[PDB]
């Protein structure tokens, strides 16, 4: 296998990116009703992240290209000082202020990409 | 009368055949950058819409009528014609943000 | 899909000014525009303006501009898709020449490029 | 942004149809277990409708289009009159007698899709 | 239709493999807590599973094809002496010690596919 559930936490992101699925499996009375309440919770945060990838067509994605530009005043830094440098962890506290922002550009262009779909598979 | 929209005068039919109606103006109301409604109207009374958009018809309107629309004229057809088709049919050039430009009337006789 | 019941046959004479009404029901009002067509004895047909029952918005013929006192009411609800309204009609130099049947008519759709197209007709009154 | 969160509910379908994606946003001790209840219930009826997005195909879909023929007998009215008038509140009680009979037609043809494709791979 | 929920169990895999969204559908105070209790899990044994169809590729699908080719240590005998003579449930107590080898084989192929697939539209 590679290093395991969240092995590459201080890895640079290149190495990073490699093997997600490691990551994607292990995601999903006082002492029975703070269990079932922890059971709750969990199905819940994970279809919170499975109902993002839908409505930005990446339903079934680990790694997911879109349209949206990737603006500069987001971070001015070359693929090159991010994907062999950055770990993911440093990342996102960068794109901390604009994730929220980003999160409504891609929901745009899945609205409007089906939209076009839909004029395609009219002829 | 002043309409600047033109239709066929007056035409007549028989049982059974198929009519139709011109109706065609200037390069100002006509044709291939409005769209043309027809309306049947008896004498003074209330009409009804019969095609809108040069060829779609109105909710139940019977499948008989027509429409076509060409780059100078559009043409309102009445396929079998029925013994209750006795009447004065008028047209209208039209936009989304305008108004209805009235035709000079086509009375049809199915006298037969 | 329902009724545009107008006023009564009132004949003034020139100069002066008559209201025309239009009550609407079985259709909710707000969603289609109200039109003003007429028939005289001279001319054939001739469109007036319409009026928009919830955008407020009026557009008219240039014939009819400076002649046409034109309104709504406010739709009192029947159910969730019903309602009923009325629509008015003034005209300011009026003459013989004007004389003739007078009609409203309910738009024919909500969007597209034929919304406005006058589908619903009333009764007709007759004017002068 | 557009209206909002059923914003376009008595709007024209054709205007609707646009931003579905703000109402695919917010679909997801006495007080505690009647808290927590409809925590699970939320969970159900939004897996029931991801469900059936799946076993239609469209799983990740918010416009998707079928093969399944329109059957007049549904409703018999042109496209300009329902997208460009009704609402879809107007519509779907138009057809509620027929969306269970619908719902059937939308599983074999995707049942009868992958089994073709299925033969389509075999080369 | 077809024989109902389950009712190919003890038909050849071949006519069973037809219809599977039959099975598809059925499957998603000590009466109160007893009945919460089963809706909780539930949820999590159907999430479990488009889990997996989702980190291969299948989110999404009833029938699914992939790339690791079938090892003969797990089965040396036939598609004929498979799909229309062996049962279901006959054919997977015999694939039932390597279930958890070609689950791990499933994944590696989606994460080197859309691994590749990003480095496809780079270009
Ligand atoms: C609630 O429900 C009501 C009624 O159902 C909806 O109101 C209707 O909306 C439709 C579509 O939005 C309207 O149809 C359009 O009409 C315009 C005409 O507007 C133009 O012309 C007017 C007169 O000349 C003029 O007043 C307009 O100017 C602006 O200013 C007014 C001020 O009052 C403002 O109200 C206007 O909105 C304008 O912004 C303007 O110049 C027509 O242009 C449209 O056609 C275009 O768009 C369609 C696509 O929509 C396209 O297909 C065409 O080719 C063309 O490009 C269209 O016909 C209708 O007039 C409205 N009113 C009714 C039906 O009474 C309302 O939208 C609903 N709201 C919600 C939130 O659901
Ligand atoms: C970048 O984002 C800012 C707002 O944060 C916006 O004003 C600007 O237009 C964007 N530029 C590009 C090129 O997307
Ligand atoms: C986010 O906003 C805060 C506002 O206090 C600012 O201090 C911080 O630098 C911002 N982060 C980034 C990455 O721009
Ligand atoms: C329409 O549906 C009816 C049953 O509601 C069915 O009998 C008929 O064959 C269908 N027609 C088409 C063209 O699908
Ligand atoms: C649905 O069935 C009921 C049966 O009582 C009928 O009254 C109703 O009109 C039907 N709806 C449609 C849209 O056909
Ligand atoms: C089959 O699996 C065994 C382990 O079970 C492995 O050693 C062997 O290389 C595999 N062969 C093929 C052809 O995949
Ligand atoms: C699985 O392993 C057990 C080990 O005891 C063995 O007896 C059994 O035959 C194996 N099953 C298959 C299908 O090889």
């Amino acid at each position: 296998f590679i290093l395991g559930f969240l092995g590459a936490a201080g890895s640079t992101m290149g190495a990073a990116s490699m093997a997600l699925t490691v990551q994607a499996r292990l995601l999903l009375t006082v002492w029975g009703i703070k269990q079932l309440q922890a059971r709750v919770l969990a199905v819940e945060r994970y279809l919170r992240d499975q109902q993002l990838l839908g409505i930005w067509g990446c339903s079934g994605k680990i790694i997911c290209c879109t349209n949206v530009p990737w603006n500069d005043s987001w971070s001015n830094k070359t693929i090159n000082e991010i994907w062999d440098n950055m770990t993911w962890m440093q990342w996102e506290k960068e794109i901390d202020n604009y994730t929220q922002h980003i999160y409504t550009l891609l929901e745009v262009s899945q609205i409007q990409q089906e939209k076009n779909e839909q004029e395609l598979l009219e002829l | 009368s002043q309409s600047v929209l033109t239709q066929s005068a007056s035409v007549s039919g028989s049982l059974g055949q198929s009519v139709t109606i011109s109706c065609t103006g200037p390069n100002s109301v006509c044709c291939s950058h409005k769209s043309i409604s027809w309306y049947q109207w008896p004498p003074g009374r209330a009409p009804t819409l019969i095609i809108y958009e040069d060829n779609e018809r109105a909710p139940g309107i019977s499948p008989r009528f027509s429409g076509y629309k060409s780059y100078w004229s559009a043409y309102l057809t009445i396929s079998d014609l029925r013994p209750e088709d006795e009447t004065t049919y008028y047209c209208c050039s039209y936009t989304h943000n305008s108004g209805c430009v009235f035709g000079t009337g086509t009375k049809v006789s199915v006298l037969g | 899909q329902g009724q545009l019941v107008q006023s009564g046959a009132t004949t003034t004479k020139p100069g002066s000014s008559v209201k025309i009404s239009c009550k609407t029901s079985g259709y909710r009002f707000n969603f289609y525009h109200i039109n003003w067509i007429r028939q005289t004895a001279g001319r054939g047909p001739e469109w007036m303006g319409w009026i928009s029952p919830y955008s407020g918005d009026k557009n008219l013929a240039p014939a009819f501009q400076d002649r046409v006192n034109m309104t709504t009411d406010t739709e009192v609800p029947v159910t969730s898709f019903t309602s009923t309204g009325a629509a008015y009609m003034e005209i300011r130099n009026l003459t013989s020449d004007d004389t003739g049947t007078y009609f409203c008519a309910k738009g024919l759709l909500r969007d597209g490029s034929s919304t406005w197209l006058p589908y619903l007709w009333g009764q007709g009154t007759l004017l002068t």
